[PDB]
């Protein structure tokens, strides 16, 4: 019951990564469970086969058609914790009233990424009189990915141009010009330079 | 459960066996309970003079539910692993039970004061039902049917007439 | 995390009245290659009494100012609708309908006040008359070219029977709506004539009108599918994808059907608070 | 509902004094019937790979649990064109003898 | 070319060169074999596959100014997709494919 | 079903006495691959950013936890054409040496 004795490569302590900032946020934090739930969703239909050819070949089926059905749903992700100032519980209510916000979370072992925040509780008693319990929760945005695309160091891109859209206007603005046409007037900002 | 009386000693409860290449995937599992549900519906008809008549009933697939600890990491992400899984079919052997055609569709591990070293995990499966449970194989390749492939596309996208010949059959 | 971008305009006398998406908007769009006009249903939630009394007095359906000093907006207002993507702060917002108001009605009661409305393209002609003698005796494109002229929308033709006489083609037209029921009655149906947006397409059925903006499509919500026709699938809010354009189609579940296939028709199912944020595509094979 | 032809107990055609092979009727057919297919082991049905009892693989090999021969067993016993359910399995082991008794139920 | 796949008994049909066609392809003992149809009638039965050799012989078969299909390699269905394939050609490509034969 | 060109416990073309180029099959080819590839180091490869194992930010430099460690090395022998999944990962870290074992799972 020492505790502080970490044991590596399962230290359980919980860290949450803002998404694009990647600094650790709400370390003032008391955790006291965790929860993650991984569902899917499978067939539940009778499926029908041929099954009177070669044993490869029908071994070749029943794979990806068993494939088509099974498809996985989000990762849910539950704590439990005590907030013992003010800063941090605005920090996170800020965090849950804008809508482009993600985090990621840490386990003693589970990396969940690209997380949301999607309900929130606060509850003060006598049972806490500086003190607050907070019940959060989220969700994963997006699944992760491997590999693959083209992430290139430079200026390289996968240039999508796709603009189809728009109604062309006439700007005002340039430079000056009251009672003078448009060509004079880019004629005198290019000769500007 | 009586029936079987080997007189083996060290036996083997629960384990999940991939049917595709007879192996054992998260040998190291520690588990608790297992239930397994059977579900159907029979549809009845409301008839004249007062009775009720039922014509057929439904089944459903099956549900097996285990509720197991993790007693180290590697376990937790083979279980990870095996509900990511998608193609592969495993079959499950109870104390003296024996089902096929199973996939897992949950977990839900678990992080609490009551346990810090291992972690407590509940699993799911349900069964792929399909009809004719019991295939049919012929051992020779020619020895088969016949698939049907409808109206599809010539596709095109060729290079030419004459040099591709001028390769086929001249070698180069 | 990005967030998704809708807003409807109005061009009121004063000047134009933008909704935008912070509040509860649901729009459905359906467009088709036919002569029968597109349409736009709008849902319309949390409107004040100062809005409310700005907008909904405006769709009168009657008639005012009898002189009638000029045309067009002194009779019904214009509604133009944009969506899209943002991310980080850099928008992909496109235009996919523009109309005016037809139908009004009031949907929710309280404490949420809710109105519902009916919009239509190109829905102006249906009162402006024909003032210039059509064509005698000419061709197809110069009959498709006169008409373009009268209604007053740049046009775009590309057929097989741009040389064919036609004789007393349009002498029987009232007002400037039956032009283009004219335009698509004489060869139906490998000629299809519609009005997308501000543009009068005649075309034959399997063309594609820009043969080099083909969009690749791999990522279907809705699963591809033989549908009697070509192809039939969905995804969400792609801008790329127009009327009579072209797609290219790689799927996993049904490798079967993948190929070049000509859009025909379109759905857009467009909400601000709700799950549906989607597009149906409908395709017929390339020639 | 189901008829064959006798054999001794060796698996051959076995004829009569008179020399006809009789066509046995029910009960008895049902009674034969499974006695030849507890005997077939896997692999060497053409035409039907994957049937029969799998001797060398569940059986005479070292083992985990014997349940899979268990159920290779009472599959083997099913499938007959008359059979309807298992009464009992025994699965003895004793020693190296491997005991197998069961009781079958038909419609008749 | 068409689209092929790795079974050892198949049939696909296609629309070609202003023609209507349904090929099947089977595995007998040792070499492939085919079955070509035409209008639903039949063309051609048991044409031994060959690599390079065009599957139509007799002139009242390939063309007035049908085509004709060829298989550049000898087939072999666990290689379908990956380095065989086979092709089909027009009156006139196949016309100076023969011109190019001899 | 992969295929690679041998190589020596020096990443170099490895020549035969016939000096020819050699396709491995599989298997051999998967252990080769997964050796490069959890050697690759972080940063290194163009066209593909986050790929490789962040030695100079989780092992080298002072750590507080070495889960990153782990979960990095996994990756990186994930992503492989045929690794199906991970057995072990033990991270023993003894003296000065950062003793990393693991044994994966292959479709073959």
């Amino acid at each position: 019951m020492n505790s502080f004795l970490k044991s590596i490569l399962n230290t359980p302590t919980l860290t949450i990564r803002d998404d694009v900032t990647k600094l650790p946020v709400w370390k003032s934090l008391q955790v006291k469970k965790v929860e993650i739930y991984s569902p899917a969703s499978v067939v539940s239909k009778p499926l029908a086969t041929k099954d009177q050819t070669e044993a490869q070949v029908y071994t070749e089926a029943l794979d990806i058609d068993v494939k088509n059905g099974k498809i996985i749903q989000p990762v849910r992700l539950r704590i439990n914790a005590i907030c013992p100032d003010l800063s941090t519980v605005e920090s996170i209510m800020n965090a849950f009233n804008d809508n482009t916000s993600t985090f990621a979370i840490t386990s003693k072992s589970i990396l969940a990424d690209k997380m949301a925040i999607m309900t929130l509780d606060v509850d003060q008693s006598p049972d806490m009189l500086n003190a607050a319990e907070i019940n959060m929760e989220f969700e994963q945005v997006e699944p992760p990915v491997l590999n693959k695309f083209d992430p290139a160091f430079p200026q390289d891109s996968p240039t999508y141009g796709v603009q189809i859209q728009s109604l062309s206007d006439a700007n005002l603005l340039d430079l000056g010009a009251i009672g003078d046409s448009i060509s004079s007037a880019a004629k005198s900002l290019y000769n500007r330079v | 459960m009586l029936g079987i009386f080997t007189s083996l000693l060290s036996s083997r409860s629960f384990s999940i066996v991939d049917q595709n290449t007879n192996q054992l995937v998260a040998a190291d599992l520690r588990i608790s309970r297992v239930n397994t549900r059977f579900s159907s519906v029979g549809q009845r008809h409301m008839l004249e003079d007062g009775t009720t008549k039922m014509d057929s009933r439904t089944i459903h697939p099956m549900e097996i539910i285990v509720e197991v600890f993790c007693p180290s990491i590697d376990v937790v992400d083979q279980i990870n692993q095996l509900l990511l899984d998608r193609d592969t079919l495993y079959k499950v052997i109870t104390r003296g039970m024996v089902f096929e055609r199973m996939m897992c569709t949950s977990e839900a591990l678990n992080q609490t004061p009551d346990m810090i070293s291992a972690t407590p995990a509940r699993l799911t499966f349900s069964q792929v039902l399909v009809q004719n449970p019991k295939p049919i194989m012929f051992r020779n390749a020619g020895d088969s049917s016949m698939i049907d492939r409808g109206l599809a596309l010539a596709e095109d996208v060729v290079g030419s007439a004459g040099d591709l010949f001028d390769y086929a059959v001249n070698g180069v | 995390m990005k967030k998704r971008i809708l807003r409807v305009t109005f061009n009121m006398p004063y000047g134009p009245e933008v909704i935008r998406e912070d509040l509860d908007v649901r729009v459905r769009i359906m467009k088709a290659a036919l002569r029968i006009q597109n349409r736009a249903t709008m849902e319309i939630f949390g409107l004040t009494t100062q809005l409310r009394e700005s907008l909904l007095s405006q769709f009168t359906a009657w008639k005012h100012r009898q002189r009638q000093v000029g045309r067009e907006d002194e009779l019904m207002i214009k509604v133009s609708v944009e969506a899209g993507y943002s991310d980080q702060g850099r928008e992909q917002v496109s235009r996919v309908f523009v109309g005016e108001v037809a139908i009004v009605d009031i949907i929710s009661p309280p404490p949420d006040i809710g109105i519902r409305i009916q919009c239509y393209t190109r829905q102006i002609d249906r009162t402006k008359t024909i003032r210039n003698m059509p064509p005698a005796n000419t061709t197809f494109v110069k009959f498709v070219e006169w008409g373009a002229n009268e209604m007053g929308l740049n046009f775009i033709c590309d057929t097989s029977y741009n040389d064919q006489v036609l004789k007393n083609p349009g002498r029987s037209i009232t007002v400037a709506s039956a032009i283009l029921a004219s335009i698509q009655d004489m060869y139906m149906p490998d000629v299809a004539a519609f009005v997308d947006d501000d543009i009068l397409i005649v075309k034959d059925r399997d063309k594609v009108i820009r043969p080099d903006e083909v969009t690749n499509v791999n990522s279907f919500v809705g699963i591809p599918s033989w549908s009697e026709w070509g192809v039939e699938f969905q995804c969400l809010f792609e801008p790329s994808i127009r009327v009579a354009g072209g797609v290219a189609v790689e799927s996993l579940m049904n490798p079967s059907v993948n190929g070049n296939y000509v859009i025909t028709a379109l759905e857009y199912d467009l909400a601000s608070r709700d799950r549906p944020f989607y597009i149906k595509v409908m395709g017929s094979p390339a020639a | 509902s189901t008829s064959t032809i006798r054999t001794g107990t060796n698996n051959d055609i076995l004829l009569d004094d008179n020399g006809n092979m009789v066509i046995l009727r029910d009960v008895e057919a049902c009674a034969q019937d499974v006695r030849a297919a507890m005997l077939m082991r896997t692999g060497e049905n053409i035409f039907d790979v994957n049937s029969g009892v799998g001797y060398f693989e569940y059986i005479f090999s070292p083992q985990k649990s014997y349940d899979d021969a268990r159920k290779s067993i009472a599959d083997a016993i099913l499938s007959s064109p008359d059979v309807t359910g298992i009464e009992q399995l025994d699965i003895d082991i004793t020693g190296e003898v491997f005991g197998v008794d069961a009781k079958v139920i038909t419609i008749h | 070319k068409i689209p092929l796949t790795a079974v050892p008994n198949q049939a696909i049909s296609f629309n070609a060169g202003s023609s209507y066609w349904k090929i099947r392809l089977y595995q007998n003992m040792d070499m492939m074999n085919a079955d070509i149809s035409r209008d639903g009638v039949i063309v051609c039965h048991g044409v031994r596959c060959f690599g390079g050799i065009p599957l139509l012989q007799y002139s009242h078969q390939y063309r007035p100014d049908y085509g004709n299909f060829v298989f550049d390699r000898d087939a072999d269905w666990t290689l379908f997709g990956d380095g065989i394939n086979l092709f089909y050609l027009d009156g006139a490509e196949f016309a100076e494919y023969q011109a190019l034969a001899t």
